[PDB]
């Protein structure tokens, strides 16, 4: 599958994804971005069936920003989430369920803290410190499990999540590309430019 | 690799104070059709032994030319063949145990169930099943096909364990015996009316009768159902 | 063919008044009394059994109507508008809540219910 | 599960066993088979245990608003009639097999229904992985005009075959008695003859054995 | 069939 | 299941087995499929019992209401109801069902409406499980305008016949003598029939 | 495939001498992988307690339900809904997707303010009500529990007791089942007050 | 399973877990995975429980057999190749086991074999195998350098299967540590998961997605 | 199709003492949902101070008990007279047990007695050889029930010494015959309450350098 | 195919129908279905023509060679042969058997061998498709020791009551004498049968 | 699949095979030699099923070197070949074939000519001025369809070797962890030491 991968340090989150899309026996493209901003503080990463996955993401997205307006305010990134993990809870039941996994990457500004939650497409969710959907989670939970410290720097965490990059690049069957890094913090969200060489 | 054609239904069998009982119909099923109305299905062996059979009929009829051999052999060469090294329920049942379960390990199993009574040269009662799948077992009361759910509870009613036998007559073991028997005639839709029943005393020796029936039948009953609800006559 | 009566029959008067309201009431008001004291250890409701002629049994008409077995209801009005509102109360008291907690409504609940019902005929279509 | 019915003189009285499985493991060492329909109107019923409650818990309210509006004591073809034409509806899939039976101001009455929507009548059924063990012991000693008395030994002995030789039933008997003049009677556990026996050792262990970790109180109200 |  | 149904020179009669089974156990014993659908107008059910009683119980039920509206119904229309539910509800029953009735102008008559849902009128018919076996026998021993002792006795051979091959027969023999005298009640107990 | 066997859990209620306790594991895993070592399963509307194993999503749903449904009463019936009141809903909410269900196995625990006896329930995934005296077990450990629970128990354990045995219940069985453990916690019990302890257990 | 061999400066560190399942059920925790065949060679087991512990115990023998025949010591190669080559007769009869031969040899110097019922058999320096490799390779993977300390060595094979442990549902139980040298296997212990992630969190401060 | 196996229930346990050892197991036989006897050993003497049972398909493991007493008898006469040690049985089972791996006998074995210095010993097999000698086991239907209860009575898991933080471990003492009897009933009870495959009688084996004893407790029979 | 056998006083005739049919197409409609395995040892043919007449041709042989080394063989043994090439080989054939022949001190014998491979002596017996219809109609008629005028009727009528339900046998009826006087060969035509 | 091409140019065959041993999940081997030299002019290469991979290389391995010792003499590329595809095609009707694809690259010493042979494990074999088995070949013949001329210089092949491998690093979905080069020509058999980086 391709990868997702999302660490929270102390003062911000980082969603990693990977850049390829793949169709048969031909990657496509090596530059894809497997994010949509739900918020100027809340950015969702998302990995799973071809079309769904941006369909939803775009959806999402939509539903977001429409209630941004109605309400000149930005939920919390925890009312985000339950709001996305709803989306697929009642999707599993339906016709033709998305299959979609999200990991969701918000600074809640009024609590100052930054935080991330892992949906899959069952609508199963839960907030954690680091999180991946698909394979990539069975390398890098043991890697986080024994490299990862809740007090990290923005830096550090970004560290650590090229050691994750690393081994996956080392022992995983598929050239995924690449990843795209992105900070999720009291400021915003920025892109890290300087990660395919740091 | 088969599938059963022509095919009998429960064996039924207890074990009394002094012997054991055992019966069977006289029905040769061809599925739904009751084709044979002759079929005795309990086979004597000797003069200490009963082996009931349900299942397959062709199977059966082969088991009975293997238990006929079987005796045949034990003669050669034994002076005490009609005594001291006479053929005792035990090695019958050990030598068909055998074959079950090398016929159900070869893939290609005799498709049936089978209960061995009789009693021992010392006078112990025997009375033991194995099958198609070469499982074995055995109890004060023992029955296949639905007498196992119709005939064990009721036979079990007067031998509910060990210590039962001892205390159990002919008399009420033949009597119990003879009911589960018309139960299974009133219940089982591939029973007949027409049985065998065969015991094997330890003083009588064996005793089997031949031509029995169902009878004191409750159907009069019958008369006072119409419908199936709401319906008034 | 067809209900295309899909408006409401009860409107607002230049007053505030709602006209069919009032005078629903004044119907009540031309109907038999009936009354209701509540004590420490029980509660008891009457009316009076107007006999529509001594050629009518008196006895094949309940005025008074048990709504659950710790539940009854008495009124004063047009009979046939209460016998359908009690099927419609008895029937309610099972569909919104006997089927759901396996107990039956308290009072104030049922009640809550009855008055819905009726909320709704001066209001719908 | 193991349910029977069975008519007498002047009624009609129903058993059943109190074993539920959720495949080989006992989920319930006593649950309650026997259902009240109406107060004179029982039900026994094996199969899938919502079902059985839930087409149970149904017909007997609307049997209780069809009273209320007939100003009359229901009658137990009206409640075969619904629970059949209701389980019929559902081809099958509300798996609830059912002996209902009670008085009614037409005499008393005794009915088998199967989740498919076809009804029996009889002076004594049997249904349930028990059935056969039940109809056996039925078939050895029924006999017509029983009393009260005989009936009830006659339906707990039946209950008895199934604990006894059939693994889908077990733990007590569960009797309802429903005779034409009297209130209708449950004897709830009239038999227990599976009492487990007493404990060999007894595990409390000794307080401070289990390790915990962070300890704090709840916040129960508002 | 147990397995590691 | 074996069922028949015989009309003759004062009526029909209709006859069948009591047995229901469920594989080879015996369900019950001593049912009755012989279902009245108005009061000289009665059917033999075979094949599911849920749908032969969902059927018949409606097909009272439009005949009530037919009787209400327009007065007594011919057993043909009561043939009509039952082909009606049958051939339009195919794909999901499993019902062969004899339809039989007595009337003033039409005597006696049968019509039976096998698995398909199509309707045959004839003189007697046949069907249920145990029926294979005896084709032959009864279009060997039936002839028309017998007589009720006659009728009576065809129909008590023929389905002990039926019940002595067929697994899935047994029980008692209820026949339901229809004629202008009314309706008669008839069983006839294994010890009678079986040594027939 | 099997919706009970991809996220992994258990819960077990018991009761005592005036006293419940309902415990749980917090595992949350996808099949081999653990995924979450801080999933509770123990909820609680007011002093009816409710815990659910099962699909982890319909987990998560079923509170949500149970939340807003136990709200709705409190504003229409002015009272914290009852033990024996919320089983009948969880029950009749079960029942009502009978043919499409919640692949859950709920419990309840708790005491009647009322009459304040102990009272605790299990429900298969479409309703059935199993109501008992002595204990309730739930999840891919079932069996373990049974065995567990069926020794170990014995009636009117006072709370300091009934917690060493239910703790030793649900922790030694977890142990023998592979989709359960990663921590866990009890709740005791009483009229009053409500304990929650977390256990230290082995973390594989 | 989770077990891992690795080659380094003081030899090969061979660390396996100790848990045996029967699908979601433990069926034991107390399984040794490692089969001490003479005392320079051990072989690790991963797959059906009686494939590994059978064909194991026999490719002892086999190696013994040719001690005798030979008069000189199996080499790794030719111990491992046994196995693959057995494995490869069956090929296609639903043997299920994955295993690596590890050993030292005076010709060969420290050496590791992969060998699977696939017959796929391959020499490297590090293999984790069983449901739980990839949580071993991760921990294996980035801290491990070839100029490791035999200490340091030990401890990260050790800390690699508790990862396993602790991640994998089906690996866990005790982690068992080998030391492979110019002079043989020497055993380093069985450590009981149930109180080595403890230790291991509060002396190293990790795990810390567990409270306690 | 045929199909070659079937389950007859049934459950074992098997303890291992300092100076003893026993292999306990139930006496229901059953099939689906009828007991085919509430008296059928599958706990044996095999001659050598050794005593095994093979719990699953009872062809199976009768057929597994013949040839491995069988293997004994050859053992004596082939090697003259010496006498088979439980750890020598034990292998030699796994080969009788790992030459059907390609049509299993569809079995779980244990076998208990004295190891070669008198110590209590229980070895136990999966169906097709992978075996280990431990403390205690169960085998059979209610394994999953059993097992956990004996893990925490027998093996301490779990208990903690009281006061210290949860630091220090329950010493690992051992228990006397009598005490690992109590538990071979408790178990047993326990899993007679909620498996409906096992019932009706236990039956114990106790192995010391005295011989094989019997013991025989009756158990539910519904 | 509708075939039977039945001994009478002076030994036993052989019947059977002459219709072979792949499906619903009569591929020969004068076959003949009674075949000779020995001078007055025959057997009724039914199931599959190719193993039937497998079944035959290996049993005339190994009767053959049985005659030339030990003599005239009974009616027994020419069905232990049968049984034992039927039973043996159950998994691959599709033949049912019914084998009848004449013997001095044994009169008339009459064996039947099902799918099965089980054998079943009998005073007359019935196989092929067409048999299920006159279960009922031979039970009632047959009788034990009837003369041959007699028992020509009875299979006569048997087999053309099994001739007109199943649409698996018609054509024309051969039925085969073996008595002491010998061996004389019947053949019944349609336009005599078809309206008996 | 794994990669195995083989080019022809005009004093030699150059083979390129991946280096990367895959199962499941995980790269177990990022060294792999998909390669046995069957005589000291010719070499072989190999790809298919786990195991029938190394074992039927090392088969035919055994059976030249024993021919080539018999009557001390190396046989023609075009014999080894033949001998190959026979061994294969008798496969195919096996009870469990050898599921294994072959490129044969010797140079014949008698003709003094390189040869490159493709066998597939139906025993299917053809000569070619440059071959793949897998999906490799699915872009490299075009590549090379477009880019090869017959006289090229034992460099020219191996650049556009280098093509080859880039193109398929762009575009198939593995990583197959880059490849091994082998020449044989009329001095034998040697690897390109220098191919990660040329
Ligand atoms: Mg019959
Ligand atoms: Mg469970
Ligand atoms: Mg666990
Ligand atoms: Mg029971």
């Amino acid at each position: 599958m391709d990868i997702i991968l999302g660490i929270r340090v102390q003062d911000s989150v980082i969603l990693a994804s990977s850049k390829a899309v793949t169709r048969g026996i031909s990657v496509l493209k090596d530059s894809d971005d497997k994010t949509r901003q739900l918020s100027p503080h809340t950015l969702m990463s998302f990995a799973g069936e071809a079309g769904d996955t941006v369909q939803f993401a775009e959806y999402i997205q939509a539903n977001i920003q429409l209630y941004s307006i109605r309400e000149d305010y930005e939920l919390s990134p925890q009312a985000v989430s339950s709001f996305v993990r709803q989306e697929l809870a009642k999707s599993i039941r339906s016709r033709r369920p998305y299959q979609v996994n999200v990991l969701i990457g918000g600074y809640d500004k009024k609590k100052n803290k930054p935080e991330l939650y892992q949906i899959d497409y069952l609508g199963t969710k839960v907030e954690l410190p680091y999180g991946a959907h698909g394979y990539s989670g069975f390398y890098t939970f043991s890697l986080l499990d024994h490299h990862y410290r809740p007090d990290m720097t923005t830096e550090e965490g970004l560290d650590l999540l090229k050691l994750c990059v690393q081994e996956l690049e080392k022992r995983m069957p598929m050239d995924f590309k690449g990843v795209i890094v992105k900070i999720v913090d009291k400021d915003g969200i920025r892109q890290v430019d300087d990660f395919q060489a740091q | 690799t088969q599938q059963p054609i022509v095919t009998g239904t429960s064996v039924i069998s207890m074990k009394y104070d002094n012997g054991v009982i055992i019966a069977a119909d006289n029905l040769g099923s061809y599925g739904s059709l009751l084709r044979f109305n002759g079929v005795e299905r309990l086979i004597p062996v000797g003069d200490n032994t009963v082996v009931g059979i349900s299942g397959d009929i062709s199977d059966m009829q082969h088991i009975e030319r293997l238990l006929k051999d079987l005796v045949t052999e034990n003669a050669y060469d034994n002076p005490l063949a009609d005594a001291e090294e006479a053929l005792e329920p035990s090695y019958i049942f050990e030598y068909l145990a055998t074959v079950m379960y090398q016929r159900r390990s070869k893939m290609n199993p005799l498709w049936n169930a089978i209960i061995v009574a009789g009693v021992q040269s010392n006078g112990d009662q025997f009375l033991r099943y194995v099958n198609l799948l070469g499982v074995t077992y055995s109890s004060p009361t023992l029955a296949t096909g639905f007498g196992a759910h119709m005939a064990n509870p009721l036979l079990r009613k007067v031998v509910d364990r060990e210590s039962d036998i001892p205390k159990t007559t002919v008399q009420v073991a033949e009597e119990a015996i003879v009911n589960a028997m018309r139960v299974l005639y009133y219940r089982d839709a591939r029973s007949s009316r027409n049985f065998s029943l065969a015991i094997i005393d330890k003083n009588t020796g064996l005793t089997f009768k031949k031509n029995l029936q169902v009878e004191n039948m409750k159907w009069d009953f019958a008369k006072d159902i119409k419908g199936y609800g709401t319906q008034k006559i | 063919m067809t209900d295309r009566y899909s408006f409401s029959l009860t409107t607002f008067s230049p007053s505030g008044k709602l006209g069919q309201i009032d005078y629903a009431l004044t119907a009540v008001k031309q109907g038999v009394t009936s009354l209701g004291i509540k004590a420490t250890n029980g509660v008891v409701i009457a009316t009076e059994k107007k006999s529509s002629s001594p050629l009518a049994m008196s006895e094949t008409l309940s005025k008074v109507s048990l709504l659950t077995p710790d539940i009854g209801a008495v009124y004063s009005g047009m009979g046939p508008d209460y016998r359908v509102l009690v099927d419609k109360s008895r029937k309610v008291a099972h569909t919104s809540y006997k089927r759901i907690y396996g107990e039956y409504p308290p009072t104030k609940l049922l009640v809550s219910e009855v008055a819905k019902i009726m909320q709704e005929a001066t209001q719908s279509g | 599960t193991t349910i029977v019915g069975v008519k007498f003189n002047n009624g009609v009285v129903i058993a059943a066993d109190t074993r539920s499985t959720q495949g080989p493991i006992v989920a319930d060492k006593n649950c309650a088979k026997l259902h009240r329909i109406s107060p004179k109107i029982w039900c026994a019923g094996a199969g899938t245990a919502a079902d059985t409650e839930a087409v149970t818990q149904l017909i007997g309210s609307n049997i209780e608003l069809h009273s209320l509006y007939t100003s009359r004591e229901p009658r137990v073809v009206s409640a075969l009639q619904m629970l059949k034409q209701h389980l019929f509806k559902y081809q099958g899939h509300i798996g609830a097999y059912l002996i209902v039976a009670g008085v009614d101001p037409t005499g008393s009455h005794l009915f088998s229904i199967h989740a498919h929507g076809s009804t029996d009548v009889g002076y004594y059924l049997s249904l349930g992985s028990g059935s056969l063990a039940a109809m056996a012991v039925l078939e050895s000693h029924w006999k017509q005009d029983l009393t009260k008395e005989e009936a009830i030994k006659l339906a707990s002995d039946a209950i008895q075959a199934g604990i006894w030789n059939d693994l889908g039933s077990g733990s007590n008997v569960d009797v309802c008695v429903m005779e034409i003049g009297k209130d209708a009677e449950y004897l709830r556990n009239y038999l227990t003859p599976n009492v487990r026996e007493e404990k060999q050792k007894s595990y409390k262990f000794p307080r401070g054995t289990t390790a915990v970790l962070k300890e704090s109180i709840v916040n129960i109200c508002d | 069939i147990i397995t590691x | 299941t074996s069922i028949m149904a015989v009309t003759f020179k004062d009526g029909v009669i209709l006859g069948a087995d009591s047995r229901t089974t469920t594989g080879a156990y015996i369900a019950n014993r001593v049912t009755d499929k012989l279902t009245r659908v108005h009061d000289k107008i009665w059917c033999c059910r075979s094949g599911s019992a849920a749908d032969t009683q969902a059927i018949a119980d409606i097909v009272q039920y439009h005949l009530e209401l037919y009787t209400s509206q327009y007065g007594t119904p011919s057993t043909e229309t009561a043939a009509s109801v039952f082909k009606e539910l049958c051939y339009e509800n195919k794909d999901n029953l499993t019902a062969g069902i004899i339809v039989a009735g007595y009337d003033d102008k039409n005597k006696g008559e049968v019509y039976t409406i096998p698995l398909g849902g199509s309707v045959h009128k004839l003189p007697y018919a046949i069907a249920g499980s145990g029926s294979t076996f005896i084709y032959g026998y009864c279009d060997k021993n039936f002839r028309e305008n017998m007589s009720k002792e006659e009728t009576v006795d065809f129909i008590k051979h023929s389905l002990s016949q039926a019940i002595k091959w067929d697994g899935s027969s047994g029980g008692v023999i209820r026949m339901v003598v229809l004629t202008a005298a009314g309706v008669e009640r008839l069983i006839f107990y294994p010890d009678e029939y079986e040594q027939l | 495939s099997d919706p009970s066997s991809i996220n992994g859990g258990i819960v077990v209620a018991m009761t005592g001498k005036d006293c419940v306790a309902i415990a749980c594991d917090l595992r949350l895993g996808s099949q081999s992988l653990g995924v979450s070592n801080k999933f509770e399963k123990i909820f609680h509307y007011g002093h009816v307690f409710l815990g659910i194993t099962g699909l982890a999503t319909d987990v998560t749903t079923l509170n949500e339900m149970f939340r807003y449904k136990t709200n709705l009463y409190k504003l229409k019936e002015e009272r914290a809904i009852e033990p024996e009141t919320f089983t009948q809903l969880v029950s009749s909410s079960l029942y009502e997707r009978r043919f499409g269900p919640y692949f859950v196995g709920p419990v309840v625990a708790g005491i009647n303010s009322k009459s304040g006896k102990p009272f605790i329930a299990g429900f298969d995934l479409i309703g059935c009500i199993d109501e008992a005296k002595d204990f309730i077990v739930s999840g891919t450990a079932s069996d373990q529990l049974f065995g567990m629970c069926e020794s170990l128990y014995e009636p009117n354990l006072e709370p300091e007791d009934l917690f060493e045995t239910i703790s030793q219940a649900l922790l030694n069985a977890a142990d023998r089942d592979a989709l359960s453990g990663w921590g866990a916690v009890v709740y005791i019990i009483k009229k009053d007050e409500v304990v929650k302890r977390y256990l230290k257990m082995r973390q594989d | 399973t989770t077990t891992l061999a690795f080659r380094f400066q003081g030899g090969i560190i061979v660390a396996v877990d100790s848990r045996a399942t029967a699908g979601n059920w433990v069926a034991s925790q107390t399984v040794k995975k490692v089969i001490e065949i003479n005392p320079f060679l051990l072989g690790t087991m991963a797959g059906g429980a009686a494939d590994c512990q059978f064909w194991e115990t026999w490719l002892g023998s086999q190696c013994r057999l040719h001690e005798l025949r030979e008069k000189e010591r199996i080499s790794v190669a030719a111990a491992s190749k046994i196995l693959s080559n057995l494995v490869y007769q069956y090929k296609g009869a639903g043997l299920s086991m994955g295993t690596m031969i590890c050993g030292y040899t005076r010709k060969e110097g420290p050496t590791i074999y992969y060998v699977d019922s696939d017959g796929t058999r391959l020499k490297g320096d590090i293999f984790c195998v069983g449901s739980g490799q990839t949580f071993a390779y991760g921990v294996l993977d980035s801290n491990y350098k070839w100029d490791l300390s035999v200490e340091d060595a030990l401890y990260l094979g050790k800390r690699s299967i508790l990862a396993a442990a602790h991640r994998d549902a089906y690996s866990g139980g005790s982690v068992n540590l080998y030391h492979v040298t110019e002079d043989g296997w020497i055993y380093h212990g069985n450590h009981d998961v149930g109180e080595l992630f403890w230790k291991v969190k509060e002396e190293e401060g990790s795990f810390n997605n567990v409270i306690g | 199709q045929f199909n070659p196996y079937g389950d007859n229930g049934g459950t074992i346990l098997g303890i291992a003492g300092e100076d003893f050892a026993v292999l306990a197991g139930d006496t229901r036989n059953i099939t689906d949902y009828s007991i085919n006897s509430r008296y059928e050993p599958k706990v044996f003497d095999c001659g050598d101070n050794i005593v095994m049972s093979a719990n699953g398909f009872a062809a199976d493991g009768d057929a597994l008990v013949k040839r491995f007493k069988n293997s004994v008898k050859w053992y004596h006469f082939d090697h003259n007279d010496k006498k088979l040690s439980i750890n020598s049985a034990a292998r030699n089972i796994q080969h009788l047990l790992y030459g059907k791996r390609f049509f299993p006998y569809y079995v779980h074995t244990i076998i208990a007695g004295l190891d070669e210095d008198g110590k209590g010993a229980v070895y136990s097999f999966d169906p097709v050889g992978s075996y280990e000698r431990e403390q205690c086991r169960a085998g059979g239907a209610a394994a999953s029930l059993i097992m956990p209860f004996l893990d925490n009575q027998v093996n301490f898991k779990n208990q903690y010494e009281p006061g210290t933080n949860g630091k220090v471990k329950k010493p690992l003492k051992y228990l006397s015959v009598e005490e690992v009897i109590k538990l071979v009933r408790d178990s047993f009870t326990s899993a007679t309450e909620r498996h409906i495959q096992v019932g009706d009688g236990l039956e114990i084996l106790i192995v010391t350098k005295d011989g094989v004893r019997k013991e025989f407790y009756e158990l539910k029979r519904d």
